[PDB]
């Protein structure tokens, strides 16, 4: 019983400040095994053009060689302590983590120093790498909802360096030399940006002096200050539409503005999808869900699937839907989510604010368990809200959000706005832009 | 599949947005009250 | 706090709310090394034809 | 089942147990090709009343107290074979492009050191990539292969235990004309492995990656109920994961070379699917 | 899921003028089909109040209509916005067979059948509203046509005798045309939804001819 | 610009206050309109028409 007061039984993450400037944060939770990762602001929102998928290229010549312990000794380390190596970068974000047991720690930051500092590129590398992306990208043309994410952020940030991909375009990748990933190298992987976090069962104080004896060397100053800054950038609101009949299924992303990170209306807006939500086509109790969108388009058998959804960046991003549905059914699928919309903008009610703050904290806290799910939750929660910030704050925004302000925050940021459309296949009756925004505002 | 990247609308984007740098929030209202009070006073004239 | 000082023809935009100067990518670098260069080899050639006691008229520049 | 089966490792798998056993583990999860639209309610009325009485069910409870659960368990949940093996092969003609081959024998039941003994085998032999684009430098069949065939190709032994029987083998996903090279190349290598050349850092390297393999299955609250309530069902009798990793790295390469040299003297039975123009069949090997 | 398509008269309605497909190259000239249809109800609705303000005899109808363009307030206007609807509709006919003419699009057979009908409707309108006001022009026009009519031999003669109803143009043959002009254009609305609905059957067409069902 | 911004604020962003807008817009319009165009009608004369002659008389 008791659930905050079981809230106030969760540990605190230390957090501390090695002298290069580098963030270290640690959670000492209850378990054996440990997850310890770096989390880099070096995403794709800070390069040129010809830099495009110098990151990308990075993050596959991370684990391919050092100058240290060359070729595929790290490698063979890894699978020698029987390591979980694993890595991933966003368009903002750039991670390298590891999974491993609570007595290789000296060893496994050891490698991860390794991974990060002591970055080196060779040729045959550099070669062999360059096929590899042509591989990835030539076998990923075909990835449907990568494509229609891509789309979507290359149609609502037009101009901006926000709409490069994470790959970059193919005549970028096919002709980058060594000195612009130097650069790349030199100019982003910096010490004060950067945050080195552990969580599982192990001491700050370990993890400190680990740290100070691998961290002590890498960085702290720029070439001659050519300091990378953000943009507040502008979302456009467009359509782009790839007309390819010769294909099963029709996706479509509609999408509107972006509330920011530090605000509450993104706590809100997480309601409100919460109240939206998910459904796939392989559910029971099908003609029976709560979810009114699902309801109706499971009785009416609209669509295969829709996730309905929210992503933030650095003051911006894009709120929004992901339905897919058959070439015949994309009008009245997309009638009824506009109708969802608005009917939250205009006739909130409150038992459906409480059933979205039921399946929030629900979902919130089954996000926060396994170890590397809550690592990554304190490496995007230092790097974006410059804290971790705790569970039983979010206990408090839930408890400080009614109908009223809900219905308040959903008129400011969807009612008449200009969405995105962002459609991929055969979407010859996806209705016309001008009757999108005239189902936006409503004169009943 | 990547290079998909948009042509510019420079030649036809309004004043207020032609600033690919600043954000697009307060500059919301005035041009969706200008174009909706153009309305208005076609509505006006219809009317009478 | 401030609506960002909208410019003219006129009013010309000052040294410091750019907010170009602060995106220093390496070209910007590159560029103000390379215009330095300029201004330092232009500045040489007009001292040393400057400064020649015997040079009676004036230095006749091919700018103007 | 059309969702569930666009992955074609379930079609893998399903033929391979379809091919494992001449019995009822050759059953799938899934409904049949022909039975759906045919089926009763009555035969689920039976099913529930013969198969879920009390004598063969696990709670497991967790953030939950001890009474609460012993009560309304105690006022609700008081309400009341030997699958032989069968030796062959199912061939899946069907051209994706993509041989995938499983060649498996029978290895052992759940809960023996000799099947500690198959699992740490299988794990010198090769599993899943521990780094990400990875290229497994301990890997030994993907060794022997990379020697022998220079495609994209890809090798991962299989374990599928039982409480009763089980299965050993392996799983190769590749091209279709270069699919017998990788299946004769692997294999010669699984033969001098289990000719007894299997040396002691190895086993403790794969007893390390067992026992990273093991923590790791339980670190979240999901894992942990998947591994005590499959023990309470399988056994009626709690195990600390310490004592279990510890039960494990007592074993040493006595029983894995006595059980890899079981596997090579097993009669193989296996499952190929995919545009199978070049395949070796049973007797290429 | 929308009553816009499961209400039956809005099912046809969402069919024929919301969802519409035409193509998306439309010019200038084919705003004309709205614009006789516009044009025909304005004829109607100014028809209409004329019938209320207006006595049909030789002896009393340029008195009436003396009547409704003094003493009867707008009348006059209204008298005079159906003269010049009348015009415009004969403006906007003509450049709409021309349209249909010019461009190829008198493929579509039966709707140009149905058309060619609706011209002759929209003639004999006009001709027996001209009548009507019964002046010295209205007269001998009557008089001209209608023995032109005469014309045919050996039943024409006699058809023409029973079109007047007299043995001249008489009080009966005004109100014959009274009747006529009035009852008409109910004809000629209904056979135009028979217009548009072969042309929503058959399809639109673009300016270019291109047959353009690739960009609606 | 702001006060186009403001007037999107007020007037423009619910229905039936958009609606009771132009009513208001359209009747004091209406009325000051065609005090305007007869202003202008007698303007244009100011010495044909029968009302000041008449009450000149
Ligand atoms: C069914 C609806 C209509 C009614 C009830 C109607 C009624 C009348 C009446 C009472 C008149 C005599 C008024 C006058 O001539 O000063 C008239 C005149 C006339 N009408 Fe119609 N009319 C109708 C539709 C049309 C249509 C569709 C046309 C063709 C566009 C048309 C063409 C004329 C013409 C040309 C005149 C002679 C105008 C004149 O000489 O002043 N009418 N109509
Ligand atoms: C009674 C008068 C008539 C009316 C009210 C009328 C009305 C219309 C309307 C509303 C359209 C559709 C316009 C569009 O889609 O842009 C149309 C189309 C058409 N009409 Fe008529 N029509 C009339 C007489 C005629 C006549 C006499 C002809 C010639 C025989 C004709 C031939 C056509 C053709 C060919 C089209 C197709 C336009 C295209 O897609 O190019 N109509 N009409």
């Amino acid at each position: 019983a008791t659930y905050a007061q079981a809230l106030q039984s969760v540990p605190e993450t230390q957090v501390s400040q090695l002298d290069n400037g580098l963030r270290v944060a640690s959670e000492q939770s209850s378990q054996p095994t440990c997850t310890v990762g770096v989390w880099i602001d070096a995403g794709s929102r800070y390069e040129t053009e010809k830099n495009n998928g110098a990151g990308y290229f990075v993050e596959h010549l991370a684990f391919k060689g050092t100058k240290n312990r060359p070729g595929n000794a790290l490698e063979k380390e890894v699978e020698s302590m029987g390591a979980h190596l694993n890595a991933y970068s966003t368009r903002e974000h750039t991670a390298y983590y590891i999974k491993a047991l609570s007595k290789d720690l000296p060893k496994a930051v050891e490698l991860l120093a390794d991974i990060v500092q002591n970055c080196s590129l060779e040729d045959s590398q550099i070669e062999k790498e360059r096929d590899v992306i042509l591989q990835e990208l030539q076998e990923n043309d075909t990835s449907m909802r990568d494509v229609v994410f891509n789309y979507l952020h290359a149609t609502a940030f037009q101009g901006t360096p926000l709409a490069q991909s994470v790959e970059g375009p193919s005549e970028n990748v096919r002709k980058l030399s060594r000195a612009d990933l130097t650069e790349y190298l030199s100019r982003h992987y910096k010490a004060p940006r950067m945050v080195l976090a552990a969580a599982g069962g192990l001491e700050h104080r370990q993890l400190l002096d680990l740290a100070q004896k691998h961290f002590s060397g890498l960085s702290g100053t720029y070439d001659e200050d050519a300091v990378p800054t953000l943009t507040p950038c502008r979302f456009t609101g467009s359509e782009i539409r790839h007309r390819e009949d010769g294909l099963p299924l029709a996706h479509v992303a509609i999408a509107v503005e972006g509330p920011g990170w530090a605000n509450p209306d993104n706590v809100a807006l997480q309601v409100a999808n919460a109240i939206i939500g998910h459904y796939d086509c392989t559910y029971g109790g099908g003609m029976h869900l709560s979810s009114p969108l699902a309801s109706v388009a499971v009785t009416n058998k609209l669509c295969q699937s829709f996730q309905t959804f929210n992503i933030c960046y650095a003051d911006t991003g894009l709120l929004g839907a992901h339905f897919v549905c058959d070439h015949m059914s994309i009008d009245d699928m997309m009638f009824v989510l506009q109708g969802q919309w608005m009917r939250l903008c205009t006739s909130a009610t409150e038992s459906e604010v409480v059933r979205g703050k039921n399946l929030l904290r629900n979902a919130l806290v089954s996000h926060l368990d396994g170890t590397t799910p809550v690592c990554e939750d304190i490496g995007r929660s230092l790097l974006t809200y410059g804290r971790r910030i705790p569970l039983a704050e979010w206990e408090s925004r839930i408890a400080e959000v009614d109908a009223r302000v809900v219905r308040e925050v959903c008129s400011k940021y969807f009612y008449d706005q200009c969405p995105a459309v962002a459609g991929f296949g055969p979407i010859e009756q996806l209705p016309d832009y001008n009757r999108i925004r005239s189902g936006m505002f409503w004169l009943r | 599949h990547t290079d998909i990247k948009v042509p510019d609308f420079s030649d036809y984007r309004r004043p207020e947005v032609l600033d690919s740098t600043k954000s697009s929030k307060e500059s919301s209202e005035a041009r969706k009250g200008f174009s909706y009070l153009i309305t208005a006073t076609t509505t006006v004239g219809v009317a009478y | 706090s401030f609506p960002k000082y909208e410019p003219s023809r006129l009013a010309s935009l000052p040294t410091t709310l750019d907010p170009a100067e602060y995106d220093i990518s390496s070209e910007t670098r590159k560029a103000q090394a390379e215009r330095l260069a300029i201004r330092s080899r232009l500045k040489r050639e007009y001292q040393l034809q400057y400064n020649d006691p015997s040079r009676r008229g004036v230095v006749e520049d091919p700018a103007l | 089942k059309a969702v569930a089966f666009q992955n074609p490792q379930a079609h893998v798998i399903e033929n391979l147990h379809a091919a494992a056993y001449r019995n009822a583990l050759a059953n799938s999860l899934y409904c049949p090709d022909y039975r759906i639209g045919k089926v009763t309610p009555d035969e689920l009325h039976d099913y529930v009343q013969n198969h879920f009485t009390s004598a063969r069910m696990a709670l497991i409870g967790l953030g939950v107290s001890h009474p609460v659960l012993k009560q309304v368990a105690e006022q609700f949940l008081n309400i009341r074979a030997k699958a032989k093996y069968r030796g062959g092969e199912i061939r899946e003609q069907n051209g994706d492009s993509l041989v995938h081959a499983a060649l498996v024998a029978e290895s052992a039941a759940i809960g023996s050191a000799e099947a500690n003994a198959f699992s740490v085998l299988q794990h010198v032999l090769g599993a899943g990539p521990h780094v990400k684009r990875g290229s497994n430098a301990t890997s030994s069949l993907y060794q022997a292969v990379a020697k022998g065939v220079h495609q994209p190709f890809d090798v991962s032994a299989f374990n599928a235990s039982y409480s009763d029987s089980g299965l050993f083998g392996f799983y190769t996903i590749s091209q279709a004309a270069s699919a017998g090279d990788v299946i004769k190349a692997a294999y010669n290598q699984v033969k001098t492995i289990a000719q007894g050349n299997l040396s002691n850092p190895d086993v403790q390297a794969a007893k390390n990656k067992l026992k990273a393999g093991y923590l790791m299955s339980v670190e979240s609250s999901e894992g942990f109920l998947d591994e005590v309530g499959c023990q309470a069902l399988a056994a009626g009798s709690y195990t600390p994961p310490s004592t279990v990793l510890q039960q494990i790295d007592a074993v040493a390469d006595a029983d894995v070379i006595n059980a890899a040299k079981k596997f090579v003297s097993g009669r193989k039975s296996m499952a190929a699917s995919g545009n199978l123009g070049h395949t070796p069949f049973i007797d290429e090997l | 899921i929308n009553i816009r398509k499961t209400h039956p008269l809005m099912k046809i309605v969402n069919n024929a003028f919301i969802d519409l497909p035409a193509p998306s190259n439309i010019s200038s000239w084919w705003n004309f089909g709205s614009l006789l249809g516009i044009c025909l109800i304005l004829q109607i609705l100014t028809g209409l109040f004329l019938a209320m303000h207006y006595t049909p005899d030789t002896t009393t109808a340029f008195s009436s209509v003396t009547h409704i363009c003094r003493d009867v307030n707008y009348g006059w206007i209204i008298r005079y916005m159906h003269a010049n609807g009348a015009s415009m509709f004969f403006i906007c006919l003509f450049m709409h067979v021309g349209r249909g003419l010019y461009y190829g699009s008198y493929t579509f057979l039966e709707t140009w059948n149905i058309g060619v009908i609706l011209l002759f409707a929209t003639m004999a309108t006009a001709f027996m509203g001209y009548v009507l006001p019964w002046g010295q022009m209205s007269f001998w026009g009557a008089t001209v046509i209608t023995n032109l009519l005469s014309a045919i031999p050996y039943i024409g003669t006699n058809l023409v005798e029973w079109i007047w109803g007299g043995f001249s143009v008489d009080k009966a043959t005004l109100t014959r045309f009274f009747a006529f002009h009035f009852i008409f254009p109910f004809i000629i609305a209904a056979l135009a939804m028979v217009h548009l609905l072969f042309l929503h059957e058959t399809g639109s067409n673009n300016p270019t001819g291109i047959p353009s069902d690739t960009d609606k | 610009p702001t006060l186009t911004a403001r007037l999107y604020s007020l007037l423009f962003r619910r229905t039936s206050t958009f609606a009771l807008t132009i009513v208001v817009g359209a009747l004091f319009f209406e009325r000051a309109f065609d005090q305007g165009a007869d202003a202008i009608y007698e303007h244009i004369n100011e010495g044909k028409l029968w009302k000041h002659i008449k009450h000149k008389y």
